């Protein structure tokens, strides 16, 4: 009953994340990554909470390894691995907490930490279902809290350029058209031409909308006042995993000064840096760059197709949460308390 | 009415010596293109399509197909493709396999037909789709669906053994006449093909043979009709007695989508360098879609492929698409 | 038209009483709903009673028009003020509630369907119809909404409980239609694909015999029906009102046509079990 | 079991007194088979619709298999009248099968009841699978012929020479000529054509048989095939002593879907008796029954022992079964087996009085070398019969029992066929040969069985 249906759910998951993963979004990841977890801690059976975090790092890991360019069921695990820490560092008498758990220089001065999750609390599982609870609640009103900030950063007749289809930003458009007039030039993000999508949605609600090819970034950059994209990921330094073509335009927004706003919710926070892991960008088949009926011409020519791709936190001016807006610079704060340095490495 | 759970036939036997030597002592399925047996891809490509049974049929090295197997990822309970073993020193064709098919009435509905040395990544559904929707709509006319992949003729995937040139109604996608051009310089098409349509009558010479059928169980009611019947004698026997059997073969053709079949050394080259590349993505080797502690390795740039515990030496350089 | 009532007897909860609200409006202490249980009453979601961690934004945790469990911690029935807490809410109280909710608001559209029907204008004459049928029902059980379902569940199968009522005639007739309308139970149909074959010396006959030892056991209430699909599939069907003992029923009226199918040198297999089909 | 037609009852039956000219029998199914042996085209399926009114068949499969192959049977009832005022041939008419045993006459013939003579039944098949199912097994597949030649072309047409053919090596004495399509051809014509015609078959095996002269569409003449069916057909000698066996060729599942449970029939196997009576009732084996293969691939065979539940033949039912025609064995066996003409090539026969159960033969062939009558036009190699390869498969054809076979070994004239499924037979019966030349199998020799793998028959 319990494992039969647990293990054949954590089967059925890892193979959707390892072929596929249909119209599933960002938002609908976290939100099956959060159940899963739930799931397991409920029935599995475990003492301490010492055995809970290693259970969950373990399937944490596979889930993970299934497909590593998506990092919301990464980041849902470590938050849920906080999560976990928190509730026990509660139930063990440390008074306040998501700042010790931290390395401070404040900390370090005034003593430091000596960590033990072997003892046992029957009250443990209650308070960890309740915060994945309150977590589930915030994921389900998060793209609203974003898109409610729409009014502060549009203007009358303002020219703003986005890249691909992001619903975020698809939403933060609609609510800031409600009110305001301005025109959307959307690159089509070629192979994957979502952009068209995102051109046609914008053009139902009534928002001057044109679509061009990411050609023409850099020509039509000299007459766009603000830039609004989305992305997957969002690293440890601020820096951007989105969607290939967006380092070009970060770079022409760069050149003209022009800000670039990243309209991103809190569960896309990867406490990874970049440094290397050879695991960035996902190289689909190159049947989307050059057809197979090429011919012969295809034996001797290397095609490839990134799907994504970096951009520094140099070109980024703010990115707009559901907690509000930060700069690039804020965002270590916002990998401290949402994630323990001991789980960045599942 | 719901259909059955969607099954397959999986030919393990070549039933011929394209492979002699390197098959006296290894079965087909069981050659290591990219470091994964081509069975593994089979298997692979018919989970991922959404097949829920698979009858491996096994005829030469019997025993050694059924000792993979059942250490693979798709013989353990979990999977959610039961694989049955079916073994027989009686098999000398895949006329034999489908007579045995249909004694057995193992398929009650529409079930899948390829061979154990098919790579791809296609998914069936719409393919499949598109055979029930023709079977519903003609009751027992539409009999097979093959799936042919668009392709220039100059490809290296494309041998002149298997090339083939199809006449095609393209109005409703009906295979008028099929023919294998091994040899030939000069392709004749009967002009009884232009008897009923009028407008559409394509002939056509950039089908690639993926070697992939939907057939329902009336291709195995036929094959034990005529026990004189490979798949080639079975079309051409088909659309030469149209007029006795009131039966058609339709295809569908997928452009996005990579699919072929190891027959010989040059595909077997050819589809390597081709899986190398990702063209046959997800199924890359990193993918590790095997689920193998073996067969697990990083990509890095210019698609090369590194495994655990591999030194290099000072001064090496692996150019481009190396595992 | 616009038309309302409480759900209950009493105008105000109670602390430590469970409700059911919907979120209005974001202020500055805390949110702003109404007690859907009570005639839409104003009252405040603190936001310190909000959650148990330390929480910035009160858009967090809470949307305008989303229903919410929370419980009573202070009632001032002069001044109006209603304080309500959602940290102190347990799942399985939120569940209750829940449940509770469901009930009350079935009641209350029985009513309201009875008072539209009647050509009530105001909201007394509902508030009477209260009196006399649900709060009746309510107070003689000692269980708030829960009293009311009961009693009304009582009724379709027993009109006897919807007399002792100071109804009129008009008033009778159409609780009893809106009632038995509303709230009789329906028939769900369970059904389960098997396979049955003797390929002994008794063939077609040991078939049938096993097909009609396992249809023999059909309680009168539930009638059990097997017919051929294409042989050897054959397919096992009832019609139940209540479901856990239909699909028990076909479970081992399987079981029985297995043991005697393989009594008699028969095979046996189950292609689909028992299972309710819409 | 039906009203209007002779009784039948299984304890006033006795075999030794039974004879193909029984009134009891024929009353109710056909005794002789009268094989036609003509072609598409020309009136060979409107000749025998003509004679035997319009079939309906009491069960068909939604799909038909070896439609090219199968041995269609069609049920004649021939009467004459008692009164010497009508002239002949009007006295003789033919009808169905569902007619009463006498029915008065409908033509003024000045009084007089018709009454039954004979009942017909003819082995028509579309092609020429004919030759090879009766040319040395013999058995009791038929005893007569209709030559049918048309009268639009000159005889003799590229397709008579095949039928002259097919004529001689059948080995059939009792042959009738019926000219059809001749309404539309002058006297003059029909005069030649004629004397073509007895030019063609100066010398064969047709020379003593009558020429008649019908129109297929219009009905004419009829009469006159009654006549020389009547006169010219011989009774044919059949053993109804010995144990009941017969050939399998269709097989229906007569559940219908969505039937309630105490409707379920058993399955009918439709086949032909050759040498013996079946009773309702009997005990009968069907052999090789349930064949399957071991975990390893060994062939094993069971045999389906059942009971008749029933007996049809065409629509009318039976209560005792005998040779010369098409019945239909009700049984209990259970519709799966027998579902989709799923037992066709088995044996069903008395409990303990079959034959035994073949894997491979090893046949002494003796192989044709060019086709039975056929004109070799332009391409010579095309009439030429190559000799036997190993790895071909053929079509091995015992008597009504048809079956696939690869070539495995042939040394000088021993060849070694393995079947495609085991087939019930006995060392030294007559076999013939047949294989694909072109959309179609034709005869290329026949043989003897000197020796075989047998299987045995598991019984639990």
């Amino acid at each position: 009953a319990k494992g039969s249906e647990l293990s054949e759910r954590i089967e059925s998951f890892v193979e959707t994340l390892k072929r596929g993963g249909g119209p599933r979004s960002s938002e609908e990841m976290a939100r099956e990554t959060l159940g899963l977890l739930r799931q397991i801690i409920t029935d599995h059976r475990w003492s301490n909470a010492g055995e809970l975090m290693e259970l969950i790092r373990r399937e944490g890991r596979r889930m993970t390894a299934a497909q590593p360019s998506e990092t919301t069921v990464g980041n849902m695990v470590r938050r849920v691995l906080k999560i976990i820490r928190e509730e026990y560092g509660r139930l063990h008498g440390r008074s306040d907490e998501s700042d010790q758990q931290e390395s401070l220089h404040k900390l370090l001065t005034s003593g430091g930490l000596n960590e033990d999750f072997s003892f046992h609390y029957a009250q443990l599982q209650s308070n960890i279902i309740e915060a994945i609870n309150e977590l589930l609640v915030e994921l389900e009103g998060t793209m609203e809290n974003i898109a409610a900030q729409a009014l502060e950063h549009i203007h009358s007749n303002e020219v703003i350029m986005t890249i691909g289809f992001s619903r975020t930003v698809e939403a933060f458009l609609k609510e800031a058209a409600r009110k305001r007039k301005f025109h959307v030039i959307v690159a089509e993000c070629a192979p994957f031409c979502q952009g068209h999508e995102m051109a046609v949605n914008l053009s139902k609600a009534g928002i001057e909308t044109t679509v061009m090819t990411d050609a023409a970034i850099f020509a039509v950059m000299s007459r766009v006042n603000k830039v609004i994209i989305g992305t997957k990921t969002i690293l440890a330094n601020g820096a951007l995993r989105a969607v290939t073509g967006t380092h070009t335009l970060a770079l022409a927004a760069k050149h003209h000064s022009t800000p670039l706003i990243v309209c991103a919710p809190m569960f896309k926070l990867s406490p990874q840096f970049p440094n290397e892991e050879d695991s960035f960008h996902k190289f689909v088949a190159p049947e989307e760059v050059l057809p197979f009926t090429e011919g012969d011409i295809l034996e001797k020519v290397s095609v490839h197709c990134p799907v994504f791709d970096y951009v520094p936190p140099e070109l980024i001016t703010l990115f707009i949460s559901n907690i509000g807006g930060n700069a690039p610079s804020y965002i270590y704060r916002l990998m401290s308390e949402l994630y323990h340095p001991d789980d960045h490495v599942l | 009415e719901p259909p059955p759970p969607l099954q397959a036939v999986l030919v393990a036997d070549s039933f011929d010596r394209r492979f002699f030597p390197i098959s006296k002592d290894q079965p087909r399925v069981l050659l290591p293109l990219a470091n994964v047996a081509l069975i593994d891809y089979t298997l692979e490509f018919l989970t991922a399509t959404g097949v829920q049974e698979t009858f491996v049929f096994c005829c030469w090295k019997a025993a050694q197909i059924k000792e993979h197997l059942l250490k693979s990822k798709w013989c353990r309970p979990t999977s959610l493709n039961v694989v049955r073993i079916i073994t027989s020193e009686l098999y000398r064709s895949l006329g034999d396999v489908l007579r045995d098919v249909d004694a057995k009435a193992l398929v009650r509905s529409d079930f899948l037909l390829v061979y154990g040395d098919v790579i791809s990544n296609i998914n069936i559904t719409r393919a499949l789709e598109e055979h029930r929707l023709r079977r519903k709509l003609e009751k027992n006319v539409s009999v097979m669906t093959m799936i042919f992949k668009e392709s220039s003729p100059s490809h290296p995937t494309r041998c002149h053994e298997d090339n083939v040139v199809v006449a095609v109604d393209s109005t409703t996608n009906r295979v008028l006449h099929f023919q294998k051009t091994q040899g030939l310089r000069r392709f004749a098409f009967p002009l009884s093909l232009f008897q009923g349509s009028s407008d559409g009558v394509e002939v056509r010479y950039d089908l690639l043979d993926c070697h992939i059928s939907i057939c329902s169980p009336q291709v195995a009611q036929l094959f034990t009709d005529n026990f004189d019947y490979t798949r080639d004698d079975f079309v051409r026997g088909l659309l030469v007695n149209e007029e006795i059997l009131g039966n058609q073969i339709h295809m569908h053709v997928t452009a996005k989508e990579y699919g072929a079949r190891v027959s010989n050394l040059h595909m077997y080259s050819a589809v390597c360098a081709d899986v190398i590349r990702r063209w046959v993505y997800p199924l890359t080797p990193e993918a590790n879609f095997t689920d193998s502690t073996t067969q697990s390795c990083t990509h890095s740039r210019h698609n090369i492929y590194r495994g655990p515990e591999v030194s290099l030496g000072h001064g090496s350089i692996l150019e481009e698409n190396v595992l | 038209p616009g038309l309302s009532c409480r759900f209950y007897q009493h105008k105000f909860p109670e602390v430590e009483d469970v409700v059911m609200v919907n979120v209005r409006s974001i202020a500055e202490m805390g949110a702003y709903v109404s007690l859907l249980e009570y005639n839409n009453i104003e009252g405040m979601i603190l936001l310190s009673e909000l959650s148990r961690r330390r929480i910035r934004s009160i858009n967090k945790l809470i949307r305008i028009g989303r229903n919410e469990c929370v419980v009573v911690i202070r009632v001032d029935k002069e001044k109006g003020y209603i304080d309500l807490s959602k940290r102190r809410v347990s799942p399985e109280e939120a569940i209750k509630c829940e449940d509770k909710f469901t009930k009350s608001k079935t009641v209350y559209s029985i009513l309201r369907h009875v008072a539209e029907v009647l050509e009530y204008t105001k909201d007394e004459q509902l508030e009477s119809l209260f009196q006399r049928t649900a709060w009746v029902f309510d107070d003689k059980y000692k269980r708030p909404g829960y009293g009311a379902y009961d009693a009304f569940k009582h009724a379709v199968s027993d009109p006897s409980i919807l007399d002792s009522l100071d109804l009129n005639e008009d008033e009778r007739e159409v609780l009893i239609n809106n009632i038995n309308r509303r709230l009789t139970p329906q028939a769900v149909k369970i059904r389960a694909d098997i396979e049955v074959a003797c390929y002994g010396y008794e063939g077609i006959d040991a078939v049938k015999e096993a097909l009609r030892a396992g249809l023999n056991c059909s309680t009168e209430n539930m009638p059990i029906k097997i017919n051929l699909i294409a042989p050897p599939r054959y397919v096992m069907t009832t019609t139940t009102l209540e479901r856990t003992e239909g699909l028990s029923v076909l479970s081992q009226a399987m079981a029985v046509i297995k043991e005697k199918i393989e009594e008699k040198r028969g095979v046996f297999n189950v292609q689909m079990e028992p299972k309710v089909v819409t | 079991g039906q009203p209007h037609l002779s009784r039948q009852d299984l304890t006033t039956l006795d075999v030794t007194k039974l004879t193909p000219l029984s009134h009891e029998v024929i009353s109710r199914q056909a005794t002789i088979n009268i094989g036609t042996i003509g072609h598409v085209a020309h009136g060979k399926s409107t000749v025998v619709k003509a004679i035997s009114g319009v079939h309906t068949v009491r069960f068909k499969n939604e799909l038909e298999r070896n439609i090219t192959i199968k041995l269609g049977y069609a049920n004649a009832k021939i009467y004459k009248l008692d009164d010497p005022s009508c002239p002949r041939p009007e006295c003789y008419r033919s009808c169905g099968s569902s007619t009463p045993d006498e029915f008065p006459t409908d033509i003024p013939g000045t009084k007089g009841n018709f009454k039954l003579v004979r009942h017909v039944s003819f082995v028509d098949c579309p092609g020429h699978d004919i030759l090879m199912a009766t040319m040395l097994n013999g058995a009791a597949v038929m005893d007569a012929a209709l030559l049918l030649i048309a009268g639009n072309e000159s005889c003799p047409q590229p397709q008579t020479s095949e039928h002259l053919a097919a004529i001689e090596i059948m080995k059939l004495k009792h042959i009738l000529i019926l000219q059809n399509k001749i309404d539309l051809v002058k006297e003059s014509q029909a005069k030649e054509q004629y004397e073509q015609i007895l030019a063609f078959v100066q010398g064969t095996v047709a020379e003593g048989a009558p020429i008649i002269p019908i129109s297929a569409q219009l009905k004419y003449n009829i009469e006159v095939v009654c006549e020389y069916i009547v006169k010219k057909i011989p009774v044919p000698p059949r053993d109804f002593t010995s144990e009941p066996r017969l050939i399998v060729i269709r097989s229906f599942d007569v559940n219908k879907p969505g039937c309630e449970v105490d409707d379920l029939k058993g399955g009918v196997a439709g086949g032909s008796i050759l040498k013996g009576v079946l009773k309702v009732g009997q005990e009968i084996e069907v052999r090789p029954g349930i064949v399957s293969k071991d975990s390893e691939g060994k062939l094993m065979c069971k045999p389906i022992f059942s009971k008749i539940v029933s007996l049809f033949a065409e629509h009318n039912d039976l209560q005792y079964a005998a040779p010369g025609g098409l019945i239909g064995v009700g049984t209990k066996i259970d519709p799966t087996l027998c579902r989709a003409d799923r037992m066709v090539g088995q044996v069903l026969g008395a409990v303990g009085a079959l034959p035994e159960i073949f894997t491979e033969l090893e046949i002494s062939y003796f192989l044709l070398r060019r086709l039975l009558g056929v004109r070799t036009e332009g391409d010579k190699k095309a009439a030429k019969v190559q000799k036997l390869s190993k790895n071909e498969v053929l079509m091995v054809n015992i008597g009504s029992l048809s079956t696939g076979g690869r070539v495995s070994a042939v040394k000088a004239d021993l060849g070694k066929i393995v079947l495609t499924n085991p087939v019930c037979t006995e060392v030294g019966e007559k076999i013939a040969l047949s294989r694909r030349v072109e959309k179609h199998w034709r005869l290329i020799g026949w043989g003897q069985i000197r020796r075989g793998v047998t299987i045995k028959p598991t019984v639990d």
